[PDB]
């Protein structure tokens, strides 16, 4: 722990938890949001026999544990799970006590306010944090980009959000949430791999196939033409070496998996591709600034490490929108940490401690005070 | 009888050869993490340059538009 | 003799053990050349990005002029 | 052979093959999908000395043959085995030539597309069927029920599939396959009987114990209470007369065997009971029709001849789902033939020959034509 | 007897009984599980005239006694035989009274639950052991290896068991028992020696030929090529000096006897070689950890003193499984005592006396308490 009473910066992103100290450039403890529980009961002795397993421990013990998600698309299952994982993060991973450091947290867009009220109340009772602040990840990604104008595409693991912000002001009237995310990607890839001869249901293979998505997946420039040329495609077809050692070969599926977000009709969504969701979002607001929105679009999330989103994005928007002004996307490398960086940025300036949510305000007005203290 | 004597010799020699092979393999291991660390060093430096280049390019393009 | 049996056993088994630690080290060494390969790949791609950066900079430069 | 050129109707169900003519009420040649091969080599002469043994011949010659499964959970081992068994079915059992009769086949749900392309190609080259059509067994069981709304639980011998179909429309987004089936049932019963003192490994005892499952097995209304009262249970304990003549007595195991599908944690599955799989399947789709799904659930498969699935099904779904609307299951007697009946139904109407897969279409576009001709 | 009340550690392995005190490195009284009875009736006087003969006494008196096996492949013939042999072990061989020492016993994998209930009840009534614990020999061999990950091949004298355990958790769903063991080996060798001109039926020659298996037998690297070169093989052919003094010469049979476990079709088993049984066992469980199972396989049993199992094992598994990861077997010398060593290990720690099965628990709940006290 630093000698100074600097604040805690924790991004509880929908899919990854990244925690550390204020003034740091990158979060120190970063772990996926999976939680493992003993698949069977206790009869043995001498070691183990522990209920909750979180972090890399559960990653190593994936096979023996039922792998469960305490949060999915924002919905909260069991607050005890968050209690334990926050205990682990603060003491076993961050080696910090929350008594002496206020916490800045980031929440999923439209994370529920009622959800806010319960989580804040359990937090304040269970923990002894001196002060509090929670913010939407959209403005955090904006801060990471450091440009007040643009539309943020937050692609988490449970929801994809499109949020327009012009000159550093939020536009909730033109903000939308789409239920397509990593979960859907894994599902669709699971069914295609089932049609390829490999049919698995458990979560270990879920992580294997999301790793495959991280490594080999394409974003098709032209879809049906690329499957037409991918009929044989000995060179274009790509293989992976699974940890057991078998060589699993995939061809068109590499660019037929992310295409589900672009073409939701593959597995039955009324909503069109996410580019349509950015398009409608843009036109809902006044006409004039729309061009700037076209030229200032930002994309954020862990998924963004994949190739192909930028070219597809620009081409389709130019197809939909007039091609007079030039559209260009901006995306700094390793932007999944960017939100946490913005949290540090919030703690950088000396005005931030004017609106810390202190203990006594919550003791006076209950959780309801946040309704007036954040917004 | 005598063959067992040769056995003493060959088994000990093979054991010492295995020991030397293990030591050399470990040394090469350590050297390989050394080279990995230096490669990481220049990669990080060049990335830190690349970030600012990206920022200046975006601002310059916006000014051009 | 039974003592001879045990002698050859401990010696031969320690020999195989030493060889096997040699090859597990060699496996770590292989994963180390692997890490080095990905790091060099990332470095080369970053160099390409930087050169494209400078080219874009120049082009937009006299575009602005 | 009938004077008319009516079509062939063949259900290659995962566990049973049921073949016959179109317009018939029940399949004529019905045999299990086991295949026997000579356990040793040839030195004798005068009789036998034949490689492949299929059907009742292998059933009589179970002891002398290594009993192998050409298909398990949909996966295909050796196409030559299907070639021989189809030859046997068509000529030795159906006494029909496939030259003059198009074939309607049923396939296991979500079978591999590569599997379909290879099986169709080998079929067309090896055989001379004039025309083709293959369909999922789910809609076949739906046709047997004759009601366009409902969720089909297909319990084969390799996989159990839950598929929702509303107003005669498939819902692949809410379709799932579970690796629990007859094989698992036999395995679990094998280990329990091993704990009862009888330890066998060979397939003859596999068939004996599945026969025991057909005859004596219960589905426990309350599990731990029924083993508690089954401690002694002289009346409740039930016996079987094995063909060798020994009397083998089983008590709680009768209802502790099918319970494993409901309670997969007994032998270690992350997935919960099949009722949970029907529940999740239901909620994945829009809320409103879910009530109809509750009231229109159908179950199909040879296993369904056992008692206890209906009461357990309804009670647990009512426990999970609100108990306002009344849930009732429908299951016609001898429903394992029902799929084949639906095949006959397909050949009943005069529109079915509009989309027969003829020889010349396959000759033009290869196997790939089925990708556009069935779906 | 030690002044301290330390526990008894007894491995009743299927083929050998090894008993001693806790805290000891090796069992003190080790004897084969053969039991001799008077072949004829009593007319003489002055000496002998004793019914049960056990241990080295029966080994010396093999010729005069009908040699019978109180246990074969786990099945129990007569509990009185175990009563007498345990009396002999405790008082004539261990010189210990079971009144003052709790007993840790090891049982054959997947032994009958009824067998456990009857043996425990007769034990508790007949003997006055203060406390009890019984465990599967699989985890005992695991403890001897001291590594929580691996698949145990327990090759007893009645059954060969394959049991996978990952990170110190049992996987009964992937555990199998094969009826091939020492008995089969002796039988097959008996018939081959009959074809060599020497035809014996009695048990003395059974022990002679198992001794031959201990001394001279090979595990063929390539089978048919080695009989082809063993046609003459003056050097490769090996001889034995039988205690009567005749020189009995055996050639290819040395490596044609253990091969039968690998090639069961020689004497007619549907199950393939034991390497196939380890292979299937591995794939039954999740894909990912399978590589670790490949790299962490352990073999245990008295048979393991033979050469050739390791090389054959690895080569065939590498042939069956992809050869990316390196497979290596571990087998400490004199591992037939290893189980008993693990028993001592169990008594080493101070938590073991938390779950001793005391007399009063059995008096309260009968034998049924073990159903809740061990598992
Ligand atoms: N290094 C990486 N490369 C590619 N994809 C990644 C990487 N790390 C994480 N992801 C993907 O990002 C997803 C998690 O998104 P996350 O960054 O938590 O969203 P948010 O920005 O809302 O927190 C995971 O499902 C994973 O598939
Ligand atoms: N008369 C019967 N009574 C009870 N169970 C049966 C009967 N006939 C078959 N079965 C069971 O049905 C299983 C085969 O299922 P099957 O009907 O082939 O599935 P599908 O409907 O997918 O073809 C067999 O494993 C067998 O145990
Ligand atoms: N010193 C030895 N060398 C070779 N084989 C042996 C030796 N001692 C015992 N055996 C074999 O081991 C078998 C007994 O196996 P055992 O160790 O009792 O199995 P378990 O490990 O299940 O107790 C006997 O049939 C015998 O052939
Ligand atoms: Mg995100
Ligand atoms: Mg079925
Ligand atoms: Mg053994």
């Amino acid at each position: 722990d630093e000698d100074e009473t600097t604040a805690l910066v924790c991004d509880n992103g929908s899919g990854l938890v990244k925690a550390g100290f204020a003034g740091d450039d990158a979060p120190r403890a970063v772990f996926p949001s999976i939680v493992g529980r003993p698949r069977h009961q206790g009869v043995m002795v001498g070691m183990g026999q522990k209920d909750s397993y979180v972090g890399d421990e559960a990653q190593s013990k994936r096979g023996i544990l039922t792998l469960k998600y305490p949060i999915e698309h924002g919905i909260i299952t069991n607050w005890d799970d968050m209690e334990k994982i926050w205990h682990h993060t603060f003491y076993n991973e961050l080696r910090v006590a929350p008594e002496e450091h206020p916490t800045l947290l980031t929440e999923a867009p439209l994370n529920p306010k009622a959800n806010r009220e319960k989580m804040t109340q359990i937090m304040f009772e269970t923990f002894n944090v001196p002060a509090m602040y929670v913010a939407i990840q959209a403005v955090l990604s904006l801060y990471a980009s450091g440009r007040t104008t643009g539309i943020v595409l937050d692609s988490g693991d449970g929801v994809t959000h499109n949020v327009p912000i012009y000159e550093g002001y939020a536009l909730p009237h033109a903000i939308m949430r789409l239920d397509l995310a990593g979960r859907d990607l894994t599902d669709y890839l699971m069914k295609i791999l089932t049609e390829r001869g490999y049919s698995f249901v458990t979560t270990a293979e879920r992580e294997i196939v999301r790793d495959i998505k991280e490594k080999l997946c394409y974003v098709a420039l032209d879809f049906e033409n690329e499957m037409a040329t991918a009929a044989s495609s000995s060179s274009l077809e790509k293989s992976y070496e699974l940890p057991d050692g078998q060589v699993i070969t995939i061809g068109n599926e590499r660019f037929r998996c992310p295409e589900t977000l672009f073409q939701p009709s593959f597995i039955g969504m009324e909503s069109a591709g996410i580019h349509e969701t950015t398009y409608n979002s843009i036109m809902k607001c006044d006409i004039d600034i729309r061009k700037d929105l076209y030229a200032n679009n930002v994309m954020s999330g862990g998924t963004t490490m994949y190739p192909g989103i930028a070219d597809r994005m620009q081409k389709e928007i130019t197809a939909l929108a007039p091609s007079t002004m030039k559209i260009k996307i901006i995306a700094p490398p390793e932007r999944k940490y960017s939100v946490w960086i913005g949290g540090s940025i919030l703690a950088s300036l000396s005005t931030f401690q004017q609106m810390w949510i202190t203990k006594q305000e919550y003791d006076e007005a209950g959780p309801s005070i946040v309704h007036r203290k954040c917004f | 009888m005598d063959a067992i004597k040769k056995k003493m010799q060959m088994l000990k020699l093979d054991k010492e050869n295995a020991l030397d092979r293990a030591e050399q393999a470990e040394a090469d291991k350590k050297a390989a993490e050394d080279r990995s660390k230096q490669l990481e060093d220049e990669l990080v430096s060049l990335q830190k340059k690349l970030k600012g280049t990206e920022d200046e390019l975006d601002k310059y393009s916006e000014a051009l538009k």
